[PDB]
RNA sequence: UAUACCUCUGCU
RNA sequence: AGUAGUAACAAGAGGG
């Protein structure tokens, strides 16, 4: 009706105090004396709750509740009372009044209040619908991320989620601003059919929708999937020791899919490359892996994936390598090469900058289409060569200007003019560029530039103009007129043996995968990630130690070509193993050789890096290098550091942060003056005594004779004695 | 057997065992009465550190200033505050060169937020110092009074609704020579009653007008007060209030420097804890790899002794005019006012003083402004002794505070001091044997150091000690240390090789946060939640931390099992509630209903948790949209509570909107006081802003726009909603005339 | 306020929404007004706009 | 001056 | 007395 409301503004307006008020004081200025208040924020409410919650009337609430119950209820308990809250026309009210509603009080319509608090209740039904695996026991690292804490948003920013919010609860109050997106259209269409005739404050439903839709994030520290769906759970399924597997309900997005299957065959290949036979070691763990709890196999089948890794894992299985797409209506199939993505933002020649998914490395595709087919050689933003062929000229040049935008030169970005804005389906931004290029190319070809080129017969160059000419062409266009097969060290080639995928150039970025990766598999450790590595290995040295020792005494051939060191050899650069290996066994036998110093913490500590052929090389270390997480680490050779700390205090071998286990109390008690194990060659003896001469770095060891002793800068800013042995080490 | 608790330390590291070294499960110190000592003490100290500085008296308030910049460089370890502009200007130009348009983009983020930013801006945060009353009040309060005041003078650009108007405003205040002020106080009237004529107290309101210099002081006053429940500590120490006009100029200057500091690696402001952590493991990272394996490391736990009394606010003028070079000069000036407001600050000197006599058995109150004329033979020797030093300084009420600062004045801008001189240890500034990287915030920092060799190290912290007591910052012997990288301290969080965890830290938080019964379910079970995730509190423990949780809500708030032998005010009407439900289950705690929670339930909230086993009926009166218990708020502070850990931030929780969602009666005390009146103004403030949004529904969502009248802008609402409901809707024609004769009748009436 | 007025008359009657403040509307017609006379004669200002 | 009462306040 | 601890509480204000 809206006639009780301006009978009020007439009531107020007639009283002298309201009608200064509400004609003195502004629209914008009404913010300011909302807020005007005698009352503090409460410095201690937990004391005052507890001081309050002892009186009999400590709740305020609305005049009105004086109309709605009673007084005195049935055992004679006061209610309400008529004292004024300080400040308000609200009344000093009993917790009694608040039990006699929920029991006695008015009932109303709520049952559509779960689409309101949705956020709230697709929580319940994710928890509901999900599923517990069993809970697994070992040192759970954490990496401190930023991470999504909001599940199900729909991702817009706090502005275009205010003008949807505006839409659906206040639809009459939009200002000059409308709904730009069709994200923003189809979200408002859906919330008010879902909110319809709720009666529900607005203010609420304008609440739960900014918390909803808006993308929130916080830093936590996350072992294993980093999705929002796994991220409400961590209080659930990672504690200090302990994973508690879980599947929540409802299913995983093709994002996040697409994003932890890279990562899983990554780490898949990286760890069959080590092996005595690869192809046996992959297949092996593609059977037993799962992802999200679906294996792995099942999604190389219906994923259309392309890369490195998981067509190798593909090509193992003899499923189909997704070789090929479409653009322009011509089907581009890869020859030769891979793609690598980098989206990143470009400069136009009309000033407009636009965020392109540009792609890099060399490739070879073989093109074809409607009535002309091309073999186009690419590079990051370069046409290197383009040869082309077809029915008719226009078929070969309409071919060519799909090439030349499909190599992302920076002669065609700045060859536009004007904005580019085409369609209510919006394409993505390679087709802007193509459909302005389709219709007009006068200055792409002007700005494209030529080259000159030897007569070959078959072959002519065609020109900015359109004329073919023999020795004159555009810069890397010519006009002229598949199974594969996999060895046991997992190279991909095709029919006539040419290298398609190598393991080796696999990408070595690993990252956080955002759904749980399960390799139920005897070749992997029972935690994901790299530090689990070190970790595991480092334990199973020190638990399985008295074995381990003996066999390093008798037969060390068996005890270095261990099974359970391979892990360990992925964090490892390639072309360092053999090297490693080589000083290692050296130092190794240097112990053996040299009677008397025997340190067991220094045997355990170099031990995993034994596991290769070894090579002949005579370069020294005071570190080994580690890649865990993408960043280089140092284990030094000398005493501790941040991947292997041995402390004497608690008898623990600390492996970056993590106890890795006690080594024996007779390790705290041996020691000798004499070090071997440490420089190839030589023998570190006590201090440094300057009566050997100055100090000399590590890479000038050569100079020194056979027994001749010298002081040296070994490392972490200790200076000592060393001489060189005479005969040395097998 | 002796049981020693401590000999655990034997066989557990400190860092694992470091909960027992945390007494967070007793009440903390607390001050009784005044803190006028307190702020005595840190005026009287601040000078002794600046001493050998210049004096000057200034032109405008007539307060006696001490300069220490660019004074005698210090001879010893004692706290100095003898900062050198050219040394801070250098520092701050490494910080440019380092990070090439960093302060390009802060300052046009802030010149952005400058033209944005309205004066409602200041409506939101915590207690104020208000020069109208001489007391603190709400920042809304305070704003509305400054407002107020300056409209019946002459000052209205704020008018327009932008907050560097209300700047202007502030500005142009300071010229006025007779500010008018209205004071209340009371009057002793007289009435009859049948028959007999009872006395009667009532409040009248006195116009007052002020000084030049008694306007320029009281804008300039900074109040003071004890800080309370503060850990580690057997001392209090005196914490301090800004008053309304620096107020809006420091919210623009602590806007640039958190614009610095959030894209600063070795800022620890403003991020959380968990990014603390992150940015603390990048920086040894970081030291580790660009470091070869000759060299050594060591890690400073780092703390900045007598922080906030060094700082100087001509030193900041310094950092805001270097950080704004080439920006538009009324950019920069207007940065400018908040430090040259704070070097001509004067400091409030409390409530005063108590005195006893045992003989007569009375006591007395003298204020803090009596301290100039008074005799001393009442006072202790050291009170005596700092009233008389604080004679020296002190103009109208209120001790003069030029050099330094104090807590609660400012934030963020310290810390950029600290990191420009973290900043300058990389290797291609100092070019030698040694060099230094780390994590700031505030006067707490960690400093990590690389060389060679040992003496390296020493060389390394002497530069950097140095440097820091050439701009002002003294870093403290007795409660810094150092060791080799692998254990340090930072803002009470241990790292060893890793960072380990401090539940009891954290002990406080766990209990019933007295907002209200549905807030504080939600609460509970969120805080037990956040510490399995961040402070490795383990399952067996959170089980049981969630069953005394349950425990103390139900004691708190009376809400105890409906099947309980218990007795209270409650028991009864919850029995009555518990008999006529079917399904027990779907009760809530509060209504005596059964706890639903274990380890995973913790993030769903209650109602929704229970709302498949609830009655209908139940259901529908519990989330009965048309309840008298809920107070109808906005949505900035729809669900939100405060809590303290920093200063005071919110805390968001998530809570379904019932009967339970209640607030609790409001303090009286005011009553009894001479602004008994501002509760009737508050009361007639709310009816016509409940009325407002009858018309207008959004502005409970977003704030309205308009320089236009309340009433105006109702009054063209009520005319074209009539105007739809008749011409295409449910309203006959007779109802349309009815309520344009009504929006004429008002308008009739002005 | 201006746009309130706007908006109310679309919600209803289910019309366009324009991108600048009208300055009239008719209600038999149901359309807006743009009011811009000056010194000029008429299509200077009439195909500009 | 005392002794009874009565009113307001319990973070202001 | 007792709490307490760098200063307070051990009721304050009013019916004058
Ligand atoms: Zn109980």
């Amino acid at each position: 009706s809206g006639m009780e409301r301006i009978k009020e503004l007439m009531e107020m307006v007639k009283n002298s105090r309201m009608r200064e008020i509400l004609t003195t004081t502004s629209v914008d200025h009404m913010a300011v004396i909302k807020k005007y208040t005698s009352g503090r924020q409460e410095k201690n409410p937990a004391l005052r709750m507890k001081w309050m919650m002892a009186m009999k009337y400590p709740i305020s609430a609305s005049s009105r509740i004086r109309e709605m119950i009673p007084e005195k209820d049935e055992d004679g308990n006061t209610l309400w009372t008529n004292t004024k809250d300080a400040g308000s026309n609200r009344v000093l009210v009993s917790p009694n009044a608040v039990t006699w509603w929920n029991r006695a009080g008015p009932v109303s319509d709520v049952v559509h209040y779960p689409r309101v608090y949705k956020m709230y209740f697709d929580r319940l039904e994710r928890l509901t619908h999900g599923t517990f695996g069993p809970v697994k026991f070992y040192n759970q690292v954490k990496v401190r991320k930023r991470v999504d804490i909001n599940p199900g948003h729909k991702d817009l920013t706090s502005r275009e989620a205010q003008e949807v919010i505006m839409e659906v609860v206040f639809p009459n109050e939009v200002g000059a601003r409308t709904l730009s997106s069709d994200a923003q259209l189809t979200i408002t269409k859906e919330k008010k059919e879902e909110l319809k005739n709720c009666k529900i404050s607005p203010i609420m439903v304008a609440y739960m929708l900014e918390r909803e839709l808006v993308r929130r994030t916080r830093f936590l520290p996350i072992a294993g999937a980093t999705s929002s769906t796994y991220v409400e759970v961590l209080h659930l399924t990672q504690g200090t020791c302990w994973e508690q597997q879980y599947t929540p309900g409802g299913e995983a997005e093709n994002d996040d899919l697409d994003q932890t299957l890279i990562i899983a065959s990554r780490n898949i290949v990286r760890r069959s490359i080590v092996a005595i036979d690869p192809l046996a070691s992959l297949l092996s763990m593609c059977h037993t892996t799962s992802i999200s709890s679906e294996p792995l196999v099942e999604i190389l089948r219906s994923n259309p994936t392309d890369e490195q890794a998981v067509n190798i894992c593909k090509a193992a299985l003899g499923i189909r390598i997704n070789n090929s797409f479409s653009f322009g209506g011509y089907n581009f199939k890869r020859v030769k090469g891979s793609s690598q993505r980098t989206e990143k933002a470009v400069l136009t020649g009309n000033l407009q900058t636009l965020t392109m998914t540009i792609f890099e490395g060399y490739e070879e595709f073989n093109v074809s289409g409607k009535r002309a087919s091309a073999v186009l050689k690419k590079g990051a933003q370069r046409l290197i060569q383009a040869i082309i062929g077809g029915r008719t000229l226009e078929d070969i040049l309409n071919l060519m200007i799909t090439l030349m935008v499909f190599s992302q030169e920076e002669k065609m970005l700045k060859a536009v003019r004007g904005d580019l804005n085409f369609v209510n389906q919006r394409l993505n931004p390679m087709y802007q560029l193509l459909r302005h290029f389709q219709k007009d190319s006068s200055t792409l070809l002007k700005n494209w530039g030529t080259e000159e080129i030897d007569p070959i017969m078959g072959i002519a160059g065609i020109m900015p103009d359109g004329t073919i000419n023999k020795t004159q062409t555009l810069m890397g266009v010519r006009l002229s007129q598949i199974r594969v097969n996999i060895d046991k060290y997992l190279r991909v080639r095709n029919e006539k043996g040419e290298l398609l995928i190598s393991p080796e150039e696999v990408s070595e970025a690993q990252g956080q995968e955002k759904l749980p990766i399960n390799y139920n598999s005897s070749l992997m450790w029972e935690v994901n990630g790299p530090e689990s590595i070190l970790t595991n290995t480092y334990h199973w040295i020190i638990k399985n130690w008295e074995l381990l020792k003996t066999q390093w005494m008798t037969d060390p051939t068996v005890l270095y070509n261990r099974i359970e060191f391979e892990p360990f050899q992925t964090l490892i650069p390639k072309g360092n193993r053999a090297i490693y290996s080589g000083f290692t066994r050296t130092l190794f036998q240097q112990m053996r050789d040299v009677e008397g110093t025997f340190d067991s913490i220094q045997i355990i500590k170099l031990l995993p890096f034994s596991a290769h052929p070894p090579s002949l090389g005579r370069t020294q270390f005071s570190s080994f290098t580690l890649n865990i997480r993408g960043a280089p680490l140092r284990l030094l050779i000398r005493g501790n550091s941040q991947v292997f700390n041995y402390n004497q205090m608690e008898n623990v071998i600390i492996v970056l942060g993590k106890s890795v286990g006690s080594p024996e109390r007779s390790i705290l008690t041996e020691s000798s003056s004499i070090e071997s194990a440490v420089l190839r060659g030589f023998l570190i003896l006590g201090k440094a005594n300057s009566k050997y001469g100055p100090v000399l770095t590590i890479g000038e060891l050569d100079k020194l004779g056979r027994g001749e002793k010298a002081n040296v800068l070994i490392g972490q800013g200790d200076t000592v004695l060393v001489m060189k042995r005479k005969r040395d080490s097998s | 057997m002796d049981v020693n608790p401590m000999l655990i330390f034997l066989k557990v590291p400190v860092q694992n065992a470091i909960s027992t070294t945390f007494p967070y499960t007793g009440d903390p110190p607390y001050s009784h009465g005044t803190g006028t000592g307190y702020t005595m003490d840190t005026v009287i100290r601040t000078h002794d550190y600046s001493s050998r500085g210049i004096w000057k008296t200034n032109s405008e308030t007539g307060a006696q200033q001490l300069n220490p910049i660019d004074g005698p460089l210090p001879e010893d370890n004692e706290p100095s505050g003898y900062a050198q502009t050219d040394c801070v200007l250098e520092l701050i130009e490494g910080l440019d060169r380092s990070h090439p348009g960093l302060f390009e983009t802060a300052c046009q983020e802030t010149i952005d937020a400058i033209q944005q930013t309205r004066v409602d801006k200041l409506t939101q945060g915590r207690q104020t110092y208000d020069w109208t009353l001489n007391r603190n009040q709400p920042a809304a309060t305070a704003l509305a009074n400054t407002i107020e005041v300056f409209r019946k003078n002459g000052y209205k650009l704020n008018e327009s609704g932008r907050l560097i108007d209300f700047l202007k405003d502030v500005l142009l205040s300071f010229e006025n020579d007779s500010m008018e002020v209205t004071t209340h106080f009371q009057k002793k009237k007289r009435i009859r009653d049948n028959k007999k004529m009872i006395t009667q107290r009532t409040i009248g309101k006195k116009r007052v007008k002020l000084t030049k210099k008694n306007y320029l002081i009281r804008a300039l006053t900074l109040n003071t007060m004890t800080k309370d429940a503060e850990r580690g500590k057997l001392k209090r120490r005196a914490i301090a209030t800004p008053g309304m006009q620096i107020r809006g100029f420091v919210y623009f200057v602590e806007l640039l420097a958190r614009n610095i500091c959030e894209r600063l690696e070795q800022s620890g402001l403003p991020v959380g804890g968990n990014e603390k952590k992150a940015k603390l493991a990048n920086v040894i990272k970081k030291m580790m790899a660009k470091s070869t394996d000759e060299e050594l490391s060591y890690t400073i736990t780092g703390d900045n002794t007598k922080w906030n009394e060094n700082q100087n606010p001509r030193i900041f003028l310094a950092m805001v005019l270097r950080i704004t070079a080439g920006q538009p000069e009324w950019f920069r000036d207007l940065l400018a006012v908040a430090p040259i407001m704070f070097s001509n600050k004067v400091a409030r000197l409390g409530r005063g003083y108590m005195f006893e006599s045992k003989s007569m058995h009375l006591r007395t109150q003298i204020s803090a402004e009596n301290l100039s004329d008074i005799n001393l033979r009442y006072f202790n020797e050291d009170t005596k002794k700092k009233i008389e030093k604080i004679r020296h300084l002190m103009v109208e009420g209120t001790a003069s505070l030029s050099p330094g600062m104090m807590m609660g004045m400012f934030n963020m801008l310290s810390t950029v001091l600290g990191v420009s001189v973290l900043n300058l240890g990389q290797r291609e500034i100092l070019k030698r044997t040694y060099w230094w990287d780390g994590l700031q915030s505030s006067d707490d920092f960690a400093l990590i150091i690389n060389g060679h060799f040992k003496e390296d190290i020493q060389q390394g912290v002497n530069h950097f000690y140095r440097t820091c007591k050439l701009v002002g910052i003294n870093m403290s012997q007795k409660k810094s240390y150092i060791n080799k990288t692998g254990t340090f301290e930072f803002t009470s969080f241990f790292y060893r090789y890793g960072f380990v965890a401090n539940f009891s830290m954290e002990l406080p938080s766990f209990g019933v946060a007295g907002n209200n019964e549905s807030a504080d379910m939600s609460i509970g079970t969120t805080v037990i939640k956040t510490n399995m995730i961040n402070n490795d509190l383990g399952p067996a423990t959170a089980q049981m931390a969630i069953q005394l949780f349950i425990k103390d809500y139900r004691y708190t708030y009376r809400c105890h099992r409906g099947d309980t032998n218990l007795e209270t005010r409650r028991t009864k009407s919850i029995k009555r509630l518990w008999t006529e439900t079917i399904s027990k289950a779907g009760l809530l705690v509060a209504d005596g209903g059964p706890n639903p929670y274990n380890l995973r339930n913790l993030h769903i909230p209650e109602v929704c948790l229970k709302w498949s086993l609830m009655d209908p009926d139940y259901r529908g009166r519990l989330c009965n949209p048309n309840n008298p218990f809920v107070h109808h708020m906005e949505v900035e502070s729809t669900n939100l509570a405060v809590v303290m850990p920093g200063p005071a931030k919110s805390l968001e929780y998530d809570a379904v909107a019932t009967t339970h969602s209640w607030t609790p009666k409001r303090n009286r005390s005011i009553l009894n006081t001479n602004q008994r009146g501002i509760l009737e103004d508050e009361r007639i403030y709310q009816k016509c802003c409940q009325v407002f949004e009858k018309f207008f529904p959004s502005s409970t969502y977003r704030r309205p726009i308009g320089m236009a009248s309340m009433l105006d802008a109702m009054l063209s609402r009520a005319r074209i909603d009539a105007r739809i409901d008749l011409e295409s809707g449910r309203i006959s024609s007779q109802d349309f005339s009815e309520i344009t004769n009504t929006c004429k009748a008002i308008e009739a009436l002005k | 306020i201006a746009w309130t007025i706007v908006n109310s008359i679309c919600n209803m009657t289910e019309n366009s929404k324009p991108r600048f403040l009208p300055d009239l509307y008719d209600y038999k017609t149901n359309k807006f007004i743009e009011i811009g006379v000056t010194r000029r004669k008429v299509e200077d200002y009439y195909y500009e706009k």
